[PDB]
């Protein structure tokens, strides 16, 4: 396929931000639940 | 009379993995026979083979439930 | 030259080694000197210079076969990045072991395992191939 | 039982399970060959700059592509079905034992002669004796005579369960209102383990099966002592 | 009628890549988080 | 009765840009609002009931 | 400077395919012989050797003396 | 089907049509390179002279490139074909891709 | 402007209101079965009826009043209706499978017999035979209605369609009476289960089919149908013959052979 | 079968009306008479609390939980027998 | 305008987009459930301390991945976007009913989440067998909410099947026969026929389960003369067609992708590919009881089902070898979508072969209800359906969006996923052969090593999924607009540009008969 | 036995249905219900492709029973050729 | 002109491989994971009864 150059280029720094934010959105809530599992088996 | 019974023999009427009807039929046969004998004055001893076969094959709880329902008048098979 | 989205229904240029003569020329608009070169092309090509022959080629085509078929260093980036992210996964697994998982059952204690091993050999677990077959009951040791 | 890092089947304890091992070896060889051939042809198709993109005639090569797989399937099916029917062959048992599944334990009934029955529960991990196997031991084993053909009858008094012993090649679902038959014959004494094999609720993982295979005269005395 | 073209044939905006990152983060993050919070919910009942 | 299909054809072909579900006139709008109100309100109520039923009664 | 000889110019893809499909076949045979030898036959022999002089009562007595049984001490 | 010679002959005839047009030149070469073969010198000769009648020097060079490409790893084919074509190349003043530097990546 | 013959439908809210009505009916049944309340279920039934009414109203507006049902569109609707009927046949097939499974292999709990001990089936020569004659007759009268419409005969179309509907109603009333009089219930083991669930879904389809015929009756009164264009009538007739055939299989299987 | 009738000199509305009034509705009338001659209550049988009948694994979602939806006191016993 | 366009749609592309968004969200739910499974199993002992919750997680994992991820993406998403374009049609036959097939799925998913929130969830397995799923062993609303979720998903797909069959039969150019339509179109038509016939039988079975649970019927309860095994027959009479429904559109997309990146105008052996898919469809209705070889069936029935099941390898093999024959001679373009398709061909072949192992009822006695089955079907589903989905998504993302992905990132994503899924599922073969049951929250200690590796593999695929989200973000963030796409003469769906206008084929194509 | 009272299509068809019906009576196919029959397809005798705009997509089934259809835009102007078989097509806008 | 891969491919390959090996070796050996390998050739059996 051919394509135009990016209309809004995403620099390496911007990609590092988007990737980090994406990973944290998956990892932090699950990590919070799993870290607190023992707390939950208490009630 | 053909004792040395070890266990219930293969029965060509019931050759498949599902043995429910084998247990059921021998339970019926025993109790039908015991009815005809206690009635006509004879000896339940002729019924023994069916007794041994159903006792070998049938789960205790099935026999127990069926016996309870015969006592209650709710047994749905014909005896 | 400049390809536009609104051109999608018109014949277009491609560099493909299996489609050597595309549907249009790479360059359609010609300068004065480029016009003169196309007129010279109607005479003997032996009279064209090397540079003129190259410019005729580059008007017709964008990349040569050697250019369009060149290999790249992309595999280094792909493999290296994939190993990075696989390595990052092990960080997640380290975090899980440290903060999520508690102790495993006491049956993995070394003395339990040694006793359980003897008892498996005492009951001849897998004595044909799998387990006790690998124990020498005469010499009281694992077979060599 | 299985052992650490095991790749294949548990060692066979019965002749049928021996049969299954050789049949699996036969089939897995075919599986490896076809998988490898596909991987190899993929790589061959992908490793040349030579091209041929015009239309290719298909009906010659599709004869090969159907006939050879059909032959291979027949070479699998023939031994497969031979074992199937040999498993089903009459062998007249010396003993009948019933097992009833429950949430979450098995009961056993040996009612050919006397009214012998008992429950069989997993040993909890905190109560294992040293050297005993976690999640596999039971309090009351299914003692059985070795080297004799035994009729198992399997049912349930609640939900579905399934009574399995891999090293004997056994798995028979336990269905309420139904009496399923299988046959068991151990070539050897010893302890043979299995686990409930139809999901039955929250302790499905924790209702195992332990067969204890001993000589007939020990089985008779154990039977008497269990009345 | 409706807008046509790249970035216009979708029910979410791509006009600002950082707003988009937030929206995609909430969207896929909520789906991925939900089972963990259902497990927490069931554990916290008993 | 008399065949008044022509009158209805004129009405529903009038060049007024209305979608077919509203092109009968203001009664369509009323019936649409009742339907959508019952659907959206009922859906919120069902979510309330889920919240209620999600706990042993805590 | 001598001329170059005419090389084969046609059917190069088909020729390559023919040669390697045959090689693929010969390997598959060579592997089947190896797998029968390293796995299937090994298994038949292990089971036959194991049971040839197997004494089930001696095995039981060993297990019984090791203390493994509920029914036999 | 048809002999090799019969195949080559109807491709020679195709490109030798005196009033062959540009579309037909492209259609011919783009169809030809789909087959499992490197075209015989006599076919390439006819195609190059069609380029000449169409006053298209660049397509003549591109045809030489696609000959080299169709040979794949058979590195001996292209030099043989160029050898067989040198009288035509000289006559028509066609420079090879190598003489033009177009083989550099 | 298009130059194909197919129908680009105006954007519509009824797919969403239908989907939400499905949510409300199912969560409503859950609330009724487990939380002793009919409220959600009643809202869902209401929104479902409103959705069906406005959706099919709009199809009538698009076809009779706006002219979008070209022959190509009508041909697609023919396929759609046939495929819908096929899916409904397979739905009934599952209940017939259940019936034959249980009756061909009656378990010990039944007495090991069919019909089970303690079950006294209806006499298939009484109301069940009457119901059979009623639905068969209605297949004849709906065929008369179809031919009258094709022949351009308004009065006899209406008369034959009215007779068809009356018979559908007669079947429904007879079946409701039989339900009340039956000495067995849906809780009478697998005999009652198969009997009432299979005849009950069939009765629901008779009610659906009768409603569809009634829609056609009022559309006919309003002159919507032409002598050559009347697919809603054809679809209702196909659906009605499906309902008749399902009854014949129920009669032979459950009422007669299962007695 | 060809049935035993036999018109097809062309098909139409007139033939299907003929079949409607000449065969189909007469059949309904005859079956309606047959049914009205064998209506009248069958005497209900002794109640026997068979365990495969009168199933109750969960109360019904209406009434007192113990009555089927179209319960008929004359012929439908409860698990405990006929109603009073 | 937003509500008119996105809630009241009658447009096949926008509806397709809704389905792809829905399916992608469901895929994150299903992936999180799969990671909870593997976390519980990743070391010996108990993690949740509540195996009812474990069972609920396993059950929901399957329903989400099947009904809310694979079927909506393949049929609702790629089917709606591509089928009308590939036959030159202006939309689907029933464009408004099509929107209700979409909007039934969020309520279906809501019912499934409700089942997991109320009471203790439906910890049943996705088979929902009674009596475990009945009102004594699963009292309360959870299982009924699951049944109703299935009802709504079933209606959505039945109506969708009616739509696709009608569209594909009725709305081609008048000169185009069925043997001139692309293979993906065939694959959707055949999937739709399987859905039409099979889902009503599931609907009948789960309805019977609903009435046994709430109306005191006894279809499945021996106390009333019922039979739990009848439910299994009805379920699997649907469930075997279902596994072919899950893969057939994938086969269609793989044909297109392999043809395209081989530089070919057509797949090898078109009519054999049509024959093979039709044969697979037909045979897919006569094999179901291979899901029941341990229930106590007569030996001759087990011999028939063994034999009929094996027959399927013949037409499936024709398709595999025809994909290889499509590669043959190609100008191979090593695009990320090509990598997905090549991974598909090999990993699908592995899983199909272990399925042939399982078809042997005598061996299936030992392998049934063990991880060998889990390994079989995750090779055909996670390395078959998912790889075809990822291949089609990467391939057609520029058509749907107008923007290009970064190909290097997409190749990195493929590489991570390929490692992760094989590390996850390959060791499960050993666990199954050595007797580890499926549906277990913990295992005898001998099974520890392979469960540990399998769980570590599951985290690698998590990293791939997170990266996929970033890659989609980067493409919309950078806005590289498509210019030129090769091979439009044999890939009609690209010929209206990227993205195609809201209305396409307002003037239909011209195709003469000659 | 036989009044009237049922409208005919001639009386009551409307909208696009009526346009199709009237055009068919005239032997015309403005809404593309029929497959066009090919000409010999030479440059002298090109297939004539009606359009309401200045381009239309052609699909060419080059040989009878080919399963592969060859798709391309035909534009107003000089006839164009199928890229697979060369048969000629010319747009006739109206 | 040189692209991303020409400029950084070597370093990405080297660093990624080194990082991957180091962190998986650490995870596998240093944090207390019980792989439960076979006792064959490894465990001295000990009296249990
Ligand atoms: C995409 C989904 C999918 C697909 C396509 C398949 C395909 C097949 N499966 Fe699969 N299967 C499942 C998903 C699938 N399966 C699921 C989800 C389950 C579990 C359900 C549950 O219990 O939850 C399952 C369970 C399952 C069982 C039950 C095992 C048990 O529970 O004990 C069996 C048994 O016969 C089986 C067999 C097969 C076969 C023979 C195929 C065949 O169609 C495969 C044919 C393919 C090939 C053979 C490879 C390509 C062919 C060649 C290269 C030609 C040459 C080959 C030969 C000559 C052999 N499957
Ligand atoms: C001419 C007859 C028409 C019947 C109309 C009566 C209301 C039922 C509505 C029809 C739905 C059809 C099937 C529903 C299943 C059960 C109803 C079966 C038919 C019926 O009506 O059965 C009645 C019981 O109804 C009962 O339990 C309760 C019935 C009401 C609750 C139904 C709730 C369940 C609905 C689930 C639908 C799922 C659909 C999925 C599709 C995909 C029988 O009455 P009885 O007192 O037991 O015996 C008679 C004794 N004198
Ligand atoms: C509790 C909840 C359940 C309640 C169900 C209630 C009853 C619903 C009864 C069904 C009524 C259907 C009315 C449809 C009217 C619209 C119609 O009939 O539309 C026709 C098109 O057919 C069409 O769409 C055909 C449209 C298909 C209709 C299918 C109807 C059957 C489906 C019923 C639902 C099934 C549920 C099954 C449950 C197990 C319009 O075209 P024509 O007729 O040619 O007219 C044009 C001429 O005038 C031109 O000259
Ligand atoms: C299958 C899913 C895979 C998911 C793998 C998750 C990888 C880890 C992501 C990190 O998650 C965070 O981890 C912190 C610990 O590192 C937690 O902080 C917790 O622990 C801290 C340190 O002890 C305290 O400071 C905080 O208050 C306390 O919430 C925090 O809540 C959680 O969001
Ligand atoms: C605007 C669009 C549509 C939105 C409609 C929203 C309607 C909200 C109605 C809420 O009313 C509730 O109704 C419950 C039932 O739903 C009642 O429960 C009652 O209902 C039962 C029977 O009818 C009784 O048995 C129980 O005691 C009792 O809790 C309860 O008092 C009340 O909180
Ligand atoms: C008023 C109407 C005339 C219809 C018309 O031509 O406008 C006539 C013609 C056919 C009639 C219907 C048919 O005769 C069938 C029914 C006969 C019943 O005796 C009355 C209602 C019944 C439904 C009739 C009502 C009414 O008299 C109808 C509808
Ligand atoms: C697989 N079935
Ligand atoms: Cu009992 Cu699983
Ligand atoms: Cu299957
Ligand atoms: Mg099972
Ligand atoms: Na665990
Ligand atoms: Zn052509």
């Amino acid at each position: 396929i051919t394509a135009k150059p990016a209309k809004t280029p995403t620099s390496p720094k911007e990609q590092a931000i988007g990737l980090s934010v994406t990973f944290l959105s998956f990892l932090l809530p699950a990590g919070w639940v799993l870290y607190h599992l023992d707390n939950y088996k208490k009630s | 009379k053909i004792k040395n019974y070890q266990t219930a023999p293969f029965d060509s009427r019931f050759p498949n993995q599902n043995q429910t009807r084998n247990c059921w039929q021998n339970y019926l046969d025993f109790h039908r026979c015991e009815k005809a004998m206690t009635a006509k004055g004879g000896d339940v001893s002729v019924c023994e083979w069916y007794r041994r076969v159903y006792k070998s094959l049938c789960p205790i709880s099935w026999v127990s439930t069926w016996d309870d329902r015969r006592a209650e008048g709710t047994f749905p098979g014909k005896i | 030259s400049v390809v536009k989205s609104e051109d999608y229904a018109l014949p277009s240029y491609v560099d493909r080694r299996d489609y050597p003569l595309p549907d249009v020329a790479h360059v359609k608009n010609l300068s004065a000197s480029q016009k003169a070169l196309k007129e010279k092309e109607k005479a003997s090509w032996s009279s064209l210079s090397i540079d003129e022959k190259v410019e005729l080629y580059r008007l017709k085509f964008k990349e040569s076969f050697a250019e369009m078929n060149r290999s790249t260093n992309e595999w280094k980036t792909v493999v290296g990045a994939a190993m990075f992210f696989i390595g990052f996964t092990a960080l997640l697994l380290i975090w899980e072991k440290h903060y999520v998982y508690g102790p495993i059952p006491h049956t993995f204690e070394e003395e339990w395992v040694a006793k359980q091993t003897k008892r498996m050999l005492d009951m001849k677990v897998a004595p044909i191939q799998g387990f006790s077959a690998k124990w020498d009951y005469d010499k009281n040791e694992w077979k060599k | 039982m299985a052992y650490p890092m095991q790749l294949g089947f548990q060692d066979a304890t019965s002749p049928i399970m021996e049969e299954l091992l050789h049949f699996h070896d036969h089939t897995l060889m075919i599986v490896f060959l076809i998988s490898s051939l596909v991987l190899y042809i993929i790589s061959l198709m992908l490793t040349t700059k030579l091209t041929h993109t015009s239309t290719m005639d298909a009906q010659e090569v599709e004869t090969i592509w159907t006939i050879l797989p059909a032959i291979i399937l027949i070479l699998i099916a023939l031994p497969s079905l031979r074992i199937l029917y040999m498993m089903d062959e009459i062998n007249n048992p010396s003993l009948t034992v019933k097992t009833m599944g429950h949430q979450w334990y098995w009961s056993y009934e040996y009612t050919d002669y006397e009214d012998l029955s008992f429950d069989s529960y997993m040993i909890p991990t905190s109560e294992l004796k040293p050297g005993e196997l976690r999640l596999l031991e039971v309090d009351n084993r299914v003692v059985l005579p070795m080297e004799m053909t035994i009729r198992m009858l399997v049912s349930s008094e609640d939900v579905l369960h399934s009574w399995a012993v891999p090293s004997l090649g056994l798995k028979t679902d336990a269905i309420p209102g139904r009496l399923n038959q299988t046959t068991l014959m151990s070539s050897r004494p010893g302890l043979y383990y299995g686990q409930c094999s139809e999901i039955c609720g929250s302790n499905h993982s924790f209702m195992p099966i332990v067969l204890e295979l001993v000589p007939l005269k020990y089985f008779e005395k154990w039977s008497a002592s269990m009345l | 009628h409706y807008e046509e073209g790249p970035g216009k044939n979708i029910p979410f905006s791509v006009e600002n890549k950082w707003r988009l990152l937030a929206m995609m983060t909430l969207f896929f993050g909520s789906g991925f988080a939900a089972p963990f919070f259902i497990v927490r919910h069931q554990l916290l009942k008993k | 009765f008399e065949n008044r299909v022509a009158e209805k054809q004129k009405l529903f072909q009038e060049d007024n840009g209305l979608p077919v579900h509203l092109k009968g006139g203001a009664t369509d709008n009323i019936l649409y609002r009742v339907t959508m109100t019952l659907c959206l309100g009922g859906t919120l109520y069902s979510l309330y009931c889920l919240g209620w039923a999600s706990f042993p009664h805590k | 400077s001598t001329a170059l000889a005419k090389p084969q110019m046609r059917g190069l893809l088909a020729r390559r395919l023919r040669f390697h499909i045959v090689g693929a076949f010969m390997v598959s045979l060579g592997f089947a012989t190896f797998y029968k030898f390293a796995v299937a036959e090994k298994r038949k022999k292990a089971y036959a050797d194991f049971y040839r002089n197997y004494d089930s009562m001696k095995d039981f007595e060993e297990m019984r003396k090791a203390g493994i049984f509920q029914s036999a001490k | 089907h048809e002999t090799d010679e019969e195949f080559d002959a109807r491709w020679v005839t195709y490109f030798n049509k005196p009033d062959i047009d540009a579309w037909e030149l492209r259609k011919g070469m783009n169809t030809l390179v789909g087959y499992d073969l490197v075209p015989e010198p006599k076919i390439i000769d006819a195609a190059l002279r069609a380029c000449r009648r169409l006053n298209d020097f660049a397509s003549a060079v591109r045809i030489l490139e696609v000959v080299k490409d169709k040979a794949g790893p058979h590195k001996e084919i292209y030099p043989y074909v160029i050898q067989e074509l040198r009288p035509t190349l000289n006559e028509l003043g066609i420079s090879t891709p190598e003489e033009l530097g177009l083989d550099k990546v | 402007h298009q130059t194909h013959a197919y129908h680009m439908v105006n954007p519509s809210p009824w797919p969403l209101t239908g989907a939400l009505s499905a949510l409300l009916m199912t969560s409503g049944l859950t609330m009724w079965f487990h939380f002793n309340s009919m409220t959600l279920l009643m809202i869902g039934l209401t929104t479902n009826m409103l959705t069906m009414y406005q959706w099919w109203r709009d199809v009538i507006r698009e076809s009779t009043f706006q002219g979008h049902h070209t022959p190509a569109v009508q041909k697609g609707l023919r396929y759609g209706m046939i495929l819908f009927i096929i899916s409904e046949v397979l739905f009934f097939t599952g209940f017939f499978w259940a019936f034959y499974h249980s009756s061909l292999a009656p378990t010990p709990e039944l007495g090991g017999c069919w019909p089970p001990t303690g079950i006294h089936p209806l006499n298939p020569l009484e109301v069940p035979l009457l119901n059979t004659s009623v639905l068969l007759a209605s297949g004849v009268s709906i065929t008369w209605a179809h031919h009258s419409l094709m022949e351009g005969d308004r009065k006899h179309m209406l008369q034959a369609l009215f007779i068809t509907i009356t018979l559908g109603v007669y079947f429904t009333l007879l079946q409701a009476s039989e339900y009340y009089e039956a000495p067995f219930t849906i809780s009478d083991g697998v005999y009652g289960s198969t009997f009432f669930v299979a005849t009950g879904f069939h009765g629901l389809h008779v009610i659906i089919g009768s409603t569809f015929l009634i829609v056609c009756f009022f559309r006919q009164l309003k002159f919507h149908f032409t002598s050559n264009h009347h697919f809603g009538f054809e679809a209702a007739a196909w659906y009605w013959h499906f309902v008749d055939v399902v009854w014949l299989f129920l009669y032979v299987s459950i009422y007669w052979w299962g007695s | 079968a060809s049935a035993a009738k036999g018109d097809h000199g062309g098909t139409g509305a007139r033939t299907w009306r003929f079949l409607t009034f000449g065969l189909a509705l007469p059949s309904v009338a005859l079956c309606t008479l047959n049914s009205w001659l064998h209506s009248g209550h069958r005497e209900r049988p002794a109640f026997i609390p068979y365990h495969h009948l009168r199933i109750r694994t969960k109360p019904f979602s209406w009434g007192d939980g113990n009555h089927t939806f179209f319960h008929n006191p004359r012929v439908n016993p409860l698990p405990t027998g006929y109603e009073k | 305008m937003f509500i008119n366009r996105w809630l009241f749609s009658t447009n096949h592309k926008d509806i397709g987009t809704l389905y792809l968004l829905f399916g992608a969200w469901a895929g994150m739910v299903g992936t999180a459930l799969s990671l909870l499974i593997r976390a519980e199993l990743g070391q010996p002992g108990t993690l949740l301390g509540d195996d009812q919750i474990y069972n609920v997680v396993v059950t929901a994992h399957a329903f989400v991945m099947i009904f809310f991820m694979v079927m909506p993406i393949m049929i609702g998403g790629f089917g709606n976007w591509l089928v009308p374009l590939m036959i030159g049609a202006p939309d689907m036959a029933f464009p408004r009913m099509n929107n209700m097939s979409f909007w039934l799925l969020p309520p279906s998913f809501l019912l499934l989440l409700a089942s997991s929130m109320v009471e203790a969830g439906a910890g049943t397995g996705w088979t929902v067998y009674p009596p475990l799923a009945g009102n004594l062993a699963h009292a309360g609303a959870s299982v009924d909410l699951t049944i109703f979720s299935l009802h709504l998903a079933g209606v959505s797909s039945i109506l969708g099947a009616i739509n696709f069959i009608t569209t594909i039969i009725n709305m081609k150019p008048p000169a185009m026969s069925q043997y001139q339509t692309p293979l993906f179109v065939w694959s959707v038509m055949i999937t739709a026929v399987l859905l039409l016939l099979s889902l009503p039988v599931l609907a009948a079975g789960i309805t019977m389960l609903l009435t046994d649970r709430n109306l005191n019927t006894t279809f499945f309860d021996p106390a009333g003369g019922g039979d739990p095994i009848l439910y299994q027959h009805l379920f699997w009479f649907f469930g075997h067609p279902e596994v072919y429904i899950l893969i057939l559109p994938g086969f269609g997309m793989i044909s297109h992708i392999v043809t395209y990146y081989s530089g070919k105008k057509e797949p090898f052996g078109y009519m054999g590919m049509v024959w093979a898919m039709m044969s697979i469809g037909f045979l897919g209705f006569i094999v179901w009881a291979h899901h029941m070889f341990t229930v106590g069936m007569d030996v001759d029935t087990r011999a028939y089902f063994t034999s009929a099941t094996m027959i399927i390898a013949i037409p499936t093999g024709v398709k595999v070898f025809s994909w290889l024959a499509t590669l043959h001679g190609g100008n191979i373009k090593w695009s990320p979508a090509m990598m997905w398709a090549l991974g598909f061909i090999f990993l699908f072949t592995v899983g199909g072969l272990t399925g042939i192992v399982l078809a042997n009822s005598s061996l299936d006695i030992v392998l049934h209800d063990t991880y060998y089955v889990v390994a079989h079907f995750h090779y055909v589903l996670s390395m078959g359906a998912v790889f075809a989905i990822m291949g089609g998504f990467v391939h057609w993302f520029p058509l749907f969006s107008g923007y290009t992905l970064n190909d290097t990132w997409a190749k990195i994503h493929f590489a991570i996923m390929f490692v992760g899924v094989n590390m996850t599922f390959f060791p499960q073969h050993f666990l199954g052969l050595s007797g580890m049951p499926r549906r277990y929250s913990d295992y005898p200690d001998a099974y520890t090593m392979w469960n540990t590796i399998s769980s570590m593999g599951s985290f690698i695929s998590l990293t791939a999924v997170m990266l996929m989200v970033f890659i989609i973000w980067e493409a919309f963030a950078s806005k590289r607009e498509v210019l030129t796409v090769d091979l439009t003469t044999t890939n009609l769906e690209w010929l209206n540009g990227c993205p195609p206008p809201y209305h396409t084929f307002e003037e239909p194509t011209y195709v003469n008969l000659k | 036995a036989s009044g009237g009272g049922v409208p005919t299509d001639e009386e009551q068809a409307t909208g696009l249905e009526r346009e199709v019906m009237l055009a068919a009576r005239k032997g015309q196919d403005p809404y593309n219900i029929l497959a066009p029959k090919a000409t010999s397809g030479t440059k002298e005798d090109p297939n004539l492709v009606p359009s309401i705009t200045n381009k239309r997509i052609v699909g060419c089934i080059c040989e009878e029973d080919n399963s592969t259809v060859i798709w391309f835009w035909l534009h107003k102007g000089e006839a164009q050729r199928c890229p697979s078989c060369g048969t000629h097509y010319k747009l006739v806008p109206h | 002109a040189p692209d991303f891969h020409d400029k950084y491919g070597n370093a990405v390959l080297a660093s990624g491989a080194t990082f991957c090996v180091a962190v998986w070796v650490y995870m596998a050996t240093q944090i207390g994971i019980e792989w439960n390998p076979s006792p064959v050739g490894r465990v001295t059996p000990k009296e249990w009864r």
